[PDB]
């Protein structure tokens, strides 16, 4: 009811054996009363690691999207080696989402890896179950079995109607997926641990398909981009191997559904100055000398009637002279492109002073032999060159014509592939302007290019006129444990993609929200536009290029640092040599440094002198020592991870505050929210995620089950608890419901239609399904619903939700008043109880725990001690938590060696992983969450507790203890143990 | 009783019959996906002897119906395990246990 | 419980040996995060299974040789006594030698 | 959405007369050079006689034999007729519109892809 207080640990050591004799009882009592639990002590075990690969392929669906909806590809298995190292291997294949699918080595939510198919981001399929939301369903199948070698697996999606279907050796899945978020696009990937070999088969050049695809299924192979050749990458990484050393790497840059889609400017109805008549037609008429120019270039000629093969022109008159269709076909072209032109900020005009008069149109080398020759040509480019501006407006006006092809090529139903099929309606290039090919480029703006030089030479005028933040960043910095307080230190830092990369010194207690420099947490260089940041910003030195190494010395002694940029010391304005001057020692300083978007680095702490470039020019006989170079082991570094989290709202938070009331007349026991400078000057507003600290756990068995009445009260099993929304605080943005322990949205403009959701359906043989479950992370109402039934009301809403653990269902009213609204959910589930609230008052929101007639308060729920108890009550340990943006992860020591490879055009991409890796867990039994724990070295107060946790086992363990230290080894095994004894960490 | 589902197929004629000695390495586990047994850890497989009732009653039924090199996934209801009596500090006084056995070297 | 002893023998003494030798090439970043947590735990595990019995000649032998291997030789490296160590690690080796 | 719904051009023996008739229906902008092609079955797609506004038609190789297309702007209708046949003329028929004038098109490649096809129908020679 406390919480998890080592005092209490002690209390029990002192309770098992005092004065060298062991008392049986107590140690007897305290092993069955803490252990079975198994929950609210913290628990070890050995995992293994799970990589995941794509095969580079991004598809999805959007209104006016250019890309098609069913695809279908192939995985084939060569080796797999069940039970590699204690544990079973896994071998997952499906599909996975751009957006909210970040796995990462070790951690993660669930007792190991999470791979394909553990969060509602990605569909898996494994041989004998279906996984998604971290939940196996089992499938029934011809052939069930785990996945073996020579086994074939056909993976279809369809976004027409959200459905993800598997097809294993021909033999069809009977479950499938449906009624997925649609949003982002969708991607093939393979999870896998140590000890298998796979092969992804897209079709055409690259594999070949052991079954036929399904009618209507496109290949994957035909979704790949202009731009890009197919290559097997990795989800995510924050890191790679490169012949200089461990490349550290920013976050990746990728698209959206969205950016398919057209989006032109429209210009039809744009209207024109008088010039049509006046200019428009000399435009024309340039058009046609270039164009017959063209031809006569080449083997067209113009005869007298029409023809290809002849090479003969229709009009077959040196004046075009076309009738009013042809005619009018230059004129709405010319006039299309002064529309264009308008539609912009550039304004035309004809103020030239007769420079068509000026103009050579002589150019006629006699070249012509036939009627429509003669084309002049006014040598517009040799008078008067076009400027950059000038190209940059050829550019977009040549991406705006494109753009509105695209649209008309979607309106009438085209789509795009790798392959042209006109049958199909498939052009492979009606994809947006910037994702087409520099050919097509080129070959969609010669006529504009040289329309706008004959503009220039008749005078024309015209003149060109939160959560993504913590996604663009990425911070690694060295352990707490290396932090240095005297000497003088040295390290290098290799910047191969320039730009967008900050390196320096860093403080032990540095926030990973805040950018480096932003704060006095840290002394930093920024070398993309060459300056210095320790509060604020100011030029110094110059900036870098590729293949530059910087090196940063600092001396406690002298308390400078300094910056060298390929052996020369950069010096500021003023000319002097050290960056920063007169700082503190204080806690120490850290190695640090900061990447962009699409960045990547090299940090070169010096563990070896040999690599370590530019010291003997610099730094050597100045005194300096390499950071980091007499340590046996390579430096731990961490670095900044962007998963949201749920923690504790600090006391000393500025803006948030918490109040605790209990014990009131005719009131339960609640927490109040309110806004500490609402109404006032630096005052931030943005939605927040609040929940309890404490869930609410289902039954396993679903075996349906004025003054309250004893045998109701002791019988039943629903439970209440309460949300006042206070007068002045808007309905329409509050939330209110239970939260699933994963959940990981951060999401500054959420909606109820934003929550994740997907029915899994199992079917039998003949096609009829049988079972269809529903899977959220997210159960709420809104109360936008309730005030729409009906300025500020003085009158507060209460907003009561019930939830039933023996049935499984949760309803919620409003006012004392049934709400239409219901949820059921699945047994075996717990919810913490949770509100999305957007501020506008000072007052806010309120957590009240009470209860009802006949209707049982959430303590009892909460705590078992206090189970019958229908007194209401607020324990210390129940909390309110808001949601985390960015947070800190350790970075593993070693990471799988994957090794990918196209076999060949008949075999396809062949991916295989050999090497073993294992790491030890510590999870946490009421969130369902397990890290590594060596990321205890920097949690001081969870390794405390660990270690009175240890010696707690070892004082009922004590003095001859047989059948209690056989009970422990079932909870510490003994390949733990050994495990823990080499561990050099 | 128990309720058996395969995981990998076995030989799938080898059944073993009473007086013969069986080594499988398994995994055991709670309900709620709690890890408590496991011999790959120890590294050596368990040997047993149907017959000799030295096991549970619902791990020999369930090492029984199944034949030699197969993968299975066994649930036993409490009162074919310990039942009201579970092992103290290891096992609560009523739970269905979950075990992923797989035979070998019958003999 | 039960666990396989000669393995555990033979691992106990390779960590020992191993600490030895990086207790000998000077280093910024001891296990454990210092002298005391790198050799106070190994010591009491040799020491244990040295009073239980379990060590052979041959072990025994090659303890004898971490100790000292000057003293302890039949017909470069540096010995545990020679090296500068905390008061636990003194009583440790007190107890072996005992 | 141009639209050209092109009917007729039913089953007929050799020397039969065949009719066809195609409409389209759209925006009158951009209406022009109601074209032609033909896709024998398993075969390559050949064109047929196109003809534009201004009464400009342009033969090719597929036009053997009695080929009379005429076309009408006022309600964007061709009608093409076959008099006479050959076993080879067996085709599925399509009626296309683009905005090129007369095969000629000095704007470039997104002029020459801003086609309009059509669903045809098809022809079919005992």
């Amino acid at each position: 009811k406390h919480g998890r207080n080592h005092k209490v640990l002690d209390v029990l050591c002192s309770l098992c054996v005092c004065n060298g004799v062991a008392v049986r009882s107590n140690q007897d009592l305290i092993t069955e009363n803490l252990l079975p639990g198994r929950e609210l002590l913290l628990q070890t075990n050995l995992i293994n690691y799970v990589t995941s690969i794509r095969p580079n392929i991004f598809v999805g669906r959007a209104e006016g999207s250019t890309q098609y909806g069913k695809w279908y590809f192939e995985v084939m298995v060569d080796e797999v080696v069940p039970f590699l190292t204690a544990q079973a291997t896994h071998l997952r294949v499906g599909w996975a989402l751009t957006e909210g699918y970040s796995p990462y080595p070790g951690g993660g939510e669930g007792w190991g890896g999470n791979g394909v198919g553990d969060d509602l981001y990605s569909y898996g399929f494994d041989g004998l179950h279906l996984w998604t939301g971290h939940v196996a369903r089992p499938v029934t199948s011809p052939g069930q079995h785990l996945l073996a070698p020579e086994d074939v697996v056909s993976c279809c999606l369809d976004l027409s109607v959200p459905s993800i279907s598997f097809r294993i050796n021909g033999c069809p899945v009977q479950g499938v997926f449906e009624a997925f978020n649609l949003d982002g696009l969708f991607f093939p990937v393979v999870s896998f641990s140590a000890g298998v070999k796979v092969r992804f088969l897209l079709g055409g050049r690259h594999g070949e398909f052991k079954f036929l695809p399904p009618p209507g299924y496109a290949p994957c192979h035909e979704a790949v981009l202009p731009r890009e050749r197919l290559r097997l990458e990795p989800i995510k990484e924050y890191r790679r191997e490169g012949p200089r050393g461990p490349h550290l790497v920013g976050p990746s840059r990728c698209l959206s559904h969205t950016d398919f889609v057209p989006c032109p400017v429209d210009t039809v109805q744009i209207v024109l100055p008088p010039h049509l008549e006046r200019i428009r037609e000399k435009l024309a008429e340039n058009i046609h000398e270039l164009w017959a120019l063209t031809r006569i270039e080449q083997g067209w000629t113009y005869g007298p009637v029409r023809d290809d093969n002849k090479r003969l022109h229709p009009c077959l008159v040196n004046f075009h002279s076309l009738p009013e269709p042809e005619r009018n076909y230059n004129l709405q072209m010319s006039g299309e492109t002064l529309k264009t032109l308008l539609a912009l900020g550039c304004h035309v005009g004809m103020a030239d002073e007769k420079a068509e008069d000026n103009l050579k149109k002589t150019k006629l080398p006699k070249t012509y032999m036939m009627s429509n020759g003669y084309k002049p040509a006014p040598l517009d480019l040799s008078h008067v060159r076009l400027t950059p501006a000038q190209t940059t407006l050829v550019d977009r006006l040549a991406e705006n014509g494109h753009n509105v092809w695209a649209r008309d090529r979607v309106a009438q139903g085209w789509s795009y592939s790798a392959v042209q099929d006109i049958p199909a309606r498939r052009n492979p290039r009606l994809v947006p302007y910037r994702l087409l090919d520099e050919a097509t480029k080129r070959s969609n703006r010669d006529s504009l290019c040289q329309a706008v030089r004959t503009l220039l030479g008749y005078g024309y005028n015209i003149e060109p006129p939160n959560q993504s933040r913590w996604d663009r960043v990425r911070i690694f910095r060295a352990e707490k444990s290396y932090t240095v307080q005297s000497g003088r230190w040295y390290f290098e830092f290799e910047a191969v993609t320039t730009g967008e990369m900050r390196v320096g010194w860093a403080r032990p207690e540095l926030r990973p929200d805040v950018e480096l420099g932003a704060d006095e947490l840290a002394y930093v260089f920024n070398g993309h536009r060459g300056q210095r940041w320790h509060l604020g910003s100011e030029p110094f030195g110059r900036p870098w290029q590729s293949g530059d190494v910087v090196g940063c010395m600092i001396d406690l002694t002298e308390n400078t640092i300094i910056f060298t940029l390929n052996g020369e010391v950069l010096m500021s304005d003023s000319g002097s040599e050290t960056a920063f001057r007169e700082i503190e020692i204080g806690d120490g300083f850290l190695p640090v440094c900061s990447l962009g978007p699409g960045q990547v680095g090299h940090l070169n702490l010096g563990q070896d002198v040999s690599s370590l470039r530019f010291f003997a020019i610099c730094g050597l006989q100045e005194g300096f020592e390499p950071f980091a170079i007499n340590m046996q082991r390579p430096v731990t570094t961490w670095f900044s991870k962007s998963l949201p989290q749920f923690e504790p709202v600090p006391p000393e938070h500025p803006h948030y505050e918490v109040a605790r009331m209990d014990g009131t007349v005719d009131t339960p026991p609640c927490l109040r929210l309110a806004h500490r400078t609402w109404g006032s000057q630096n005052s931030l507003v943005e939605m927040l995620f609040l929940r309890l600290s404490l869930p609410v756990q289902f039954h396993q068995h679903f075996r349906c089950t004025n003054r309250d009445d004893p045998e109701i009260i002791l019988n039943t099993t629903t439970y209440y608890y309460s949300v006042r929304v206070f007068a002045g605080q808007e309905p329409s943005c509050v939330w209110v419901g239970w939260v699933t322990p994963d959940y990981h949205q951060h999401d500054m403009n959420f909606d109820l239609s934003k929550v994740r959701a997907v029915t899994v359906t199992m079917g039998d043989e003949q096609g009829n399904v049988h079972s269809s479950l529903k899977c959220s992370n997210c159960y709420m109402v809104w109360g936008g619903d309730f005030v729409s039934p009906g300025r500020i009301s003085h009158t507060d809403l209460v907003i009561g939700c019930l939830v039933d653990l023996a049935t499984g269902l949760m309803t919620f009213t409003a006012n004392g008043k049934e709400s239409n609204t219901f949820f059921q959910v699945e047994p075996n589930t717990k919810l913490f109880p949770a509100v999305f609230v957007l501020p506008t008052h000072q007052n806010v929101i309120q957590f009240e725990l009470g209860k009802q007639k006949n209707i049982m308060p959430l303590s009892a729920a909460m705590f078992l001690s206090e189970r019958k108890n229908p007194a209401p009550q607020c324990p210390p340990r129940l909390e309110v938590q808001m949601l985390m943006p960015v947070s800190w992860s350790r970075m593993p020591n070693h990471f799988l060696q994957v090794e990918t490879r196209r076999a060949g055009e008949r075999l396809g991409w062949a991916v295989q992983c050999q090497d073993p890796l294992t790491m030890m867990a510590l999870h946490i039994p009421e969130e369902n969450r397990c890290m590594d724990i060596l990321e205890l070295s920097e949690r001081l107060d969870l390794q405390r507790f660990h270690s009175h946790t240890l010696r707690l086992y070892r004082a009922v363990c004590a003095l001859g203890n047989n059948r209690v230290a056989h009970a422990l080894c079932s909870h510490v095994d003994q390949a733990q143990l050994l495990h823990a004894l080499e561990d050099a960490h | 009783g128990v309720e058996i589902e395969t995981i990998s197929p076995g030989d799938g004629r080898t059944f073993p019959k009473k007086g013969q000695t069986c080594v499988v390495h398994y995994t055991g586990m709670l309900q709620n996906g709690k890890k408590f047994d496991s011999s790959r850890d120890r590294n050596k497989p368990f040997k047993f002897r149907i017959g000799k009732q030295e096991v549970i009653k619902g791990f020999e039924e369930g090492a029984a119906q199944m034949s030699l090199g197969q993968r299975a996934k066994l649930t036993c209801t409490p009162d074919v395990a310990y039942g009201a009596t579970g092992h103290p500090g290891v096992i609560p006084p009523n739970a269905t246990l979950i075990f992923d056995v797989e035979l070998l070297n019958l003999e | 419980p039960a666990i396989p002893l000669e393995a555990l023998r033979d691992k106990a003494l390779r960590m020992l040996g191993e600490a030895v030798r990086d207790g000998g090439q000077h280093a910024r970043d001891p296990v454990g995060g210092s002298v005391e947590f790198q050799f106070v735990p190994v010591l009491k595990l040799v020491s244990t299974l040295l009073v239980m019995g379990i060590f052979g000649d041959e072990d025994v032998k090659q303890i004898l040789k971490m100790i000292e291997p000057e003293v302890f030789t039949e017909e470069l490296e540096e010995g545990l006594l020679q090296m500068k160590l905390p008061e636990s690690v003194k009583l440790q080796m007190c107890n072996l030698l005992e | 959405q141009v639209q050209l719904q092109e009917s007729g051009g039913g089953l007929m023996q050799a020397g039969g007369s065949l009719r066809l008739s195609c409409t389209a229906s759209g925006s009158i902008f951009s209406i022009n050079s109601m074209g032609w092609y033909r896709q024998a079955p398993g075969k390559q797609r050949e064109l047929v006689a196109t003809i534009t506004s201004g009464n400009s038609i342009n033969y090719a190789d597929s036009v053997k034999g009695r080929f009379t297309i005429s076309r009408d702007n006022a309600k964007n209708t061709v009608y093409l007729q076959m008099n006479s046949l050959k076993p080879e003329d067996t085709a599925v028929y399509y009626c296309n519109a683009d905005r090129v004038p007369n095969g000629y098109n000095p704007w470039g490649t997104p002029n020459d892809e801003y086609d309009y096809w059509g669903q045809g129908t098809q022809v079919t020679v005992s």
